[PDB]
């Protein structure tokens, strides 16, 4: 009875049985480390979604870039309302950038302890907020 | 008996530290040369990123190949689309520069 | 009965049990090319040997000059001359080989400056035949020696084609005409019944610590193999000999390792005295387990208890350097904090003598073969073997030495396997079993499954656990033992008045623990009756009516100018115990302790002498 | 008098159509030991004997408890009851597993994954074994600290979202740590091919360093640290 045979028999038994699956995310406790990995996906997903939209529209939509910017100027420009879309663009990018460094630092083997996760994680958040409020102001 | 999985991983981290190289390197000194390498790194790092999400969530071999191919197309159009924007329009750097001047 | 599906299996050998013993016997048989099944009610890694802490004795001599013959002396000296010296020769002779085998298997033993296996000082062990001073032969993986032992053993068990029945509860032996043909077992998962027939059967189920209210042993230590042999009508040996470990935590009664005492740990009373110096001057708190706890238990009735109830004693590590606790004793350092809330580095542990190990069990050859008692003489039961705590080759006799059961396990598990390999060949006629056979064991299962009595399984368990705890403790008297006897008999009467609740087949633990109660009761009866019958004080068994060591001679003076006693006038002999299952009556006989070794020229017989530390 | 309420997951397989639900049990904490198991055993013995769970050691070295207490995975026998009476204790079977009955899951797949990494010492020359003790320096042996202590309780793999989604092909932290344990064991000769065994997308590379595992461990061990370290070797080993 090899390890590969044991597994084929596990899946054969359980799927063919009226056994329920034990609840996971519905019951498992929220921790900062987890919530920050979830957000890293979303930012990553959202960010590619934008890079794809920007590149895809460069091929599909008529007119140049300025042409599209003059259409932005035309939609009754809000004063602080323009600083919002500018922040909404830059907030996920900064978060994903900082936490990305954090991921690279883990990939090196450093800072992988429960205390060090809470600190480095909290540092990322502060770094996101500050460089997000900072960039939108440029 | 290749090392294709670990080479992928090291490649991912490479372009990751390379894209982190280019973001500051683009603000300081924006040029034609920087726009294409940003399009390269951007779509590549992006492509391999979605690759992981696909392999994680897309269950079954039937859908696995389709998602991959479907993503390959979406990436190849994204890269070429940015390179078009780079040659035939203002370019990524200056496009952002204009967007932030607004 | 037509409600239960019976699945029949065919093998060369069955090993019931997956402790250290079980595993080593189970893959021993497969290494030697037998189609082998290992039955176990728990997943191998969950077995008890996991809880093992201190070490495994082998005369490797990595710390000083050593000799396995010195190990021998200490072990027979420890056994208070009830240990069968032929099994004690075999085990110590084999130790340095058996331990190296484990290290080559991949056991992460702690290391010395040279890079050899680290050995530790442990209770009751000496150089130069008891006159050369404290010996250091307790091989150890820090504070977790048994855990590492079990996992590497299990690690290895995977290399071979042994067919395991994980979480299967063995019910009874498959007996036909005084010969053993396998086991009938319950499949805990789907609730089905399995007869697994084979030419040989190894029982390695471990002891029955759970007969008491306070024990370092696990919940699943219920003497299940011991009960099967009892139900078979075969005898059990020396069951009254129950070892109390000196150092179990006041709280959940968990084991703090004797390794603490060897590493320099000291036992202290309420008045600050290192009380062991008053008792055993030479060996101090590193004396024999029977002797150490005896002194502890005595300090308490004298008013020198340490708690608010004045009922425990302190084990102190405070003085030892923190790095020593870190490298040597990290395992207890955590469990001391978890249960007693103690920082060993700052405060001493509240410890207490608590039930630990069962030297008695199933009569065994030095080879491993199960014995019955016929015409006052030893006779081999065909197809039956037993090794480890469940057994009794009586390598430990009246008192076990520290780090010796783990050896016992790995040494005899192995022996069982060679002894089968040498006697027969695989592919030999597997003896066929009756169509009906096992009928009675299912009849029993079914009865308990739908039990509609008045006494809950746990209410009758606690009644037994408390009654053994107060009538068969460290010290016992005729009166108190007698009162215990007719109390455990009343409780066996109540075995047919019990209540069960779960009517399901799947994982019916209600039923499984009720089967365990039947087993535990049979174990308790024999333990307490044999204890009442033994009118002497030898090793663990301490009578306050008969505190004298009663041997064939008065060995406390010049031998052989003296009148030898008739067999049934001394107690230097093994208690064989039977029980009629229908009425729970304990009838009991005796057989002699084996004094001769395997080779006098290599290992001299150690005669009885004054035993003190 | 101090009454603590417990919300426990229940499922009888032999009951027709009875699906999973929560049952509440009320315990007096004055007649009950400090740990969560002590409670489960107590209700088993006094309130309901249908409550089904694994337990052996009650010392925290066998790995039998292995349940989801109040949000996370631990060992019941080693976790103390929250003395806050206003709170209700939520007890679940280990996350994302097929439930056999109540708090007992099917760990057989997990076990098989452990079986596939070859958790034993391997030597190139097997002929000289059983007669000499192998040499390992005290420095070499310390590399195994924090690694060998594992108890295979499956808390960590059962907390890992990668193991939730891809538990079929992803080996999980519990098992991956042990591969590392054998990798840096000086006495092992098969380091290179132990790493070659992980050369695919799923076995090791489903770890995205979520670090739930280390956060849940009952023993204080650090699975993720080893995964991280495994990946490092995978990138840097030769031929
Ligand atoms: C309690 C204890 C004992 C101990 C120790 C620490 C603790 C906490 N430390 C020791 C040490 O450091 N050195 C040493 O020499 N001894 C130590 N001890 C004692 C020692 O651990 C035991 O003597 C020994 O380990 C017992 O193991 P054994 O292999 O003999 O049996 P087991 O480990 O308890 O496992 C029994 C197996 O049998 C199966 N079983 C039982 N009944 C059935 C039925 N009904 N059907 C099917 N299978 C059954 C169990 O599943 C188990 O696998
Ligand atoms: C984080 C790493 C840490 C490094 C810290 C150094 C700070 C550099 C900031 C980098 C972040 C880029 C955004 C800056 C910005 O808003 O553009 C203003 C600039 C004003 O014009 P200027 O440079 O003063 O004018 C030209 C004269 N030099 O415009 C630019 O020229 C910069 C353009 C380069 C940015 C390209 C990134 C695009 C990728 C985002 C994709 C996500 C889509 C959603
Ligand atoms: C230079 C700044 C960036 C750095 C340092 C960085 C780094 C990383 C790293 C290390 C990962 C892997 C995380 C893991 O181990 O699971 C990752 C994931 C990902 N990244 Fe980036 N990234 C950056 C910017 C971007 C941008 C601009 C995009 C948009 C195209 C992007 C898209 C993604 C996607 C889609 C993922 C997959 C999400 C996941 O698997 O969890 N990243 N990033
Ligand atoms: C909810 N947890 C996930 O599925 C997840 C989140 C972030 C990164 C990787 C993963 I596998
Ligand atoms: S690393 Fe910890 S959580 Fe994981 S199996 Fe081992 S003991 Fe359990
Ligand atoms: S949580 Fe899972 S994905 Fe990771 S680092 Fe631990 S194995
Ligand atoms: S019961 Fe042994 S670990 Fe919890």
């Amino acid at each position: 009875t090899t390890a590969k045979e044991e597994m084929e028999r596990f899946w054969n038994k359980n799927l063919g049985s009226n056994r329920p699956l034990s609840p996971h995310i519905t019951i498992y406790r929220w921790s900062l480390p987890m919530a920050m990995s979830i957000c890293h996906r979303g930012t990553g997903i959202a960010l590619s979604a934008g890079v794809s939209l920007f590149g895809l529209s460069a091929l599909l939509l008529p007119g140049n870039f300025e042409s599209h910017l003059e259409l932005v100027k035309s939609l009754c420009l809000g004063p602080t309302l323009i600083y919002t879309a500018k922040f909404g663009i830059v907030f996920p990018l900064m978060y994903h950038t900082w936490n990305g460094i954090r991921h690279l630092i883990w990939d090196l083997g450093k800072g992988l302890t429960i205390p060090q996760l809470t600190q480095s994680g909290v540092v990322v958040l502060i770094l996101t907020v500050l460089s997000s409020v900072g960039l939108a102001a440029m | 008996s290749s090392k294709a999985a670990s080479l992928h991983w090291t490649g991912e981290r490479v372009v990751s530290v390379l894209l982190l190289g280019l973001l500051p390197a683009a603000y300081l000194n924006p040029c034609s040369a920087m726009d294409y390498s940003l399009a390269a790194a951007l779509t590549l790092h992006g492509h391999w990123g979605i690759g992981q999400v696909v392999t994680d969530y897309v269950r079954g071999d039937a859908l696995q190949k389709a998602a991959k191919a479907g993503l390959l197309a979406l990436s190849a159009f994204t890269f070429a689309g940015l390179c078009y924007f780079n040659y035939h329009d203002v370019g990524i750097c200056k496009a952002v520069a204009m967007l932030w001047k607004l | 009965s037509t409600q239960y599906p019976v699945v029949d299996h065919e093998f060369d050998a069955v090993v019931v049990g997956a402790g250290g013993a079980g595993l080593r016997a189970a893959f021993g048989l497969s290494e030697a090319g037998f189609n082998t099944a290992c039955v176990t009610k728990l997943f191998p890694t969950r077995s008890h040997t996991v809880a093992a802490q201190g070490g495994i004795n082998a005369a490797l001599g990595n710390m000083e000059e050593d000799n396995w013959r010195w190990h021998f002396y200490d072990t027979v000296k420890g056994s208070d001359w009830l240990g069968d010296q032929d099994a004690i020769h075999y085990m110590t002779e084999q130790a340095p080989a058996s331990v190296v085998e484990l290290e080559n298997y991949g056991m992460p033993f702690s290391r010395t400056e040279d890079g050899k296996i680290y050995q530790r000082a442990f209770g009751g062990q000496s150089l130069k035949f008891g006159k050369g001073g404290q010996a250091h032969r307790c091989c150890c993986v820090a504070d977790r020696t048994g855990h590492s032992l079990l996992h590497t053993l299990y690690g290895r068990s995977l290399r071979y084609d042994t067919s395991y029945f994980v979480e299967y509860f063995a019910l009874d032996l498959l007996m036909e005409n005084g010969e053993c043909r396998g086991v009938i077992a319950l499949c805990i998962e789907d609730g089905s019944i399995h007869r697994i027939r084979a030419r040989n059967t190894v029982v390695a189920t471990g002891g029955y610590g759970r007969t008491y209210f306070s024990c370092t042993s696990a919940h699943t230590s219920t003497g299940d193999g011991t009960a099967m042999v009892t139900r078979a009508g075969l005898p059990c040996q020396d069951l009254e000999f129950v070892q109390f470990h000196p150092t179990g935590i006041y709280g959940a009664g968990c084991l703090i390792t004797e390794g603490c005492r060897g590493e320099g740990g000291i036992l202290i009373n309420s008045q600050g005295e290192r009380f062991m110096e008053r008792y055993a001057p030479v060996a101090k708190d590193l004396a024999s387990r029977d002797v150490v706890s005896r002194s502890m238990t005595l300090e308490i009735r004298e008013g020198r208890g340490c708690g608010p109830e004045k009922d425990h004693v302190y084990l102190q590590l405070h003085h030892l350097p923190p790095e020593q606790l870190a490298v040597r004793l990290p395992g207890i350092s955590e469990t001391a904090m978890i249960f007693a809330g103690v920082d060993v580095t700052k405060e001493p542990i509240p410890v207490l003598p608590t039930v630990h190990y069962n030297m008695g069990g199933i009569p065994t050859n030095y080879k491993g073969q199960v014995l019955r008692h016929v015409n006052g003489q030893d006779q081999v039961v065909p197809g039956l073997y037993a090794c480890g705590e469940a057994a009794c080759a009586s390598v430990h006799g009246a008192n076990r030495l520290g780090a010796n059961s783990l050896l016992d396990l790995v040494v005899f598990g192995r022996a069982c396997a060679l002894s089968i390999a040498e006697s027969c060949r695989p592919g030999d006629k597997v003896p066929s079993i009756k169509p009906n056979a096992g009928e009675e064991s299912v009849m029993n299962l079914d009865k308990l499954r739908f039990a509609n009595g008045t006494i809950r399984t746990s209410e009758l368990r606690l009644s037994m656990q408390k009654s053994m705890q107060s009538h068969a403790a460290v010290f016992r008297v005729g009166s108190v033992l007698q009162e215990g006897c007719e109390k455990i008999l009343r409780l066996y009467g109540d075995l047919q008045h019990l209540k069960t609740f779960d009517r399901g087949m799947v994982w019916n633990t209600d039923l499984v623990e009720t089967l365990e109660l039947q087993n535990l009761m049979l174990c308790a009866l024999q333990t307490i009756y044999g204890a009442e019958a033994r009118k002497e004080s030898r090793g663990a068994h301490a009578r306050e009516d008969f505190k004298e060591r009663v041997d064939e001679y008065d060995y406390s003076k010049p031998i052989q100018g003296q009148q030898k006693k008739p067999f049934q006038e001394h107690w230097r002999k093994h208690t064989l115990s039977y029980v009629d299952v229908k009425t729970g009556k304990v009838s009991l006989e005796y057989r002699p302790v084996i004094d001769k070794t395997l080779n006098e020229a290599d290992c001299a017989t150690v005669p009885p002498a004054i035993r003190s530390y | 008098p101090r009454i603590k309420k417990f919300a426990i997951y229940r499922w009888d397989p032999d009951k027709t159509g009875d699906k999973p639900h929560m049952q509440t049990y009320e315990i007096d904490l004055n007649n009950c030991g400090p740990m969560v198991l002590d409670a489960l055993i107590k209700i088993k013995n006094e309130i309901d004997s249908t409550l089904t769970f694994r337990r052996s050691c009650r010392e925290g070295i066998c790995g039998s408890c292995a349940m989801n207490i109040n949000g996370g995975n631990t060992l019941a026998c080693t976790r103390r009851i929250d003395t806050n009476l206003d709170k209700v204790s939520k007890i679940y079977p280990l996350p994302h597993m097929y439930v056999i009955k109540d708090l007992v899951p099917d760990l057989s797949n997990f076990y098989a994954q452990y079986k596939s990494i070859e958790p034993y010492l391997k030597k190139k020359d097997e002929s000289q074994e059983g007669k000499q003790q192998y040499l390992q320096s005290i420095e070499e042996r310390e590399k195994l600290d924090g690694l060998y202590e594992c108890i295979l309780c499956a808390c960590c793999s059962t907390s890992c979202p990668s193991y939730w989604w891809n538990g079929d092909k992803y080996l999980g932290p519990a098992v991956l740590m042990q591969a590392y344990r054998w990798m840096i064991d000086s006495r092992d000769d098969f380091t290179e091919e132990r790493l070659a065994k992980l050369q695919d997308p799923f076995s090791l590379y489903r770890c995205h360093t979520i670090m739930n595992c280390t956060g849940t461990c009952p023993k204080g061990l650090n699975p993720g640290k080893a995964i991280a370290e495994i990946k490092k070797m995978m990138a840097t080993y030769k031929e």
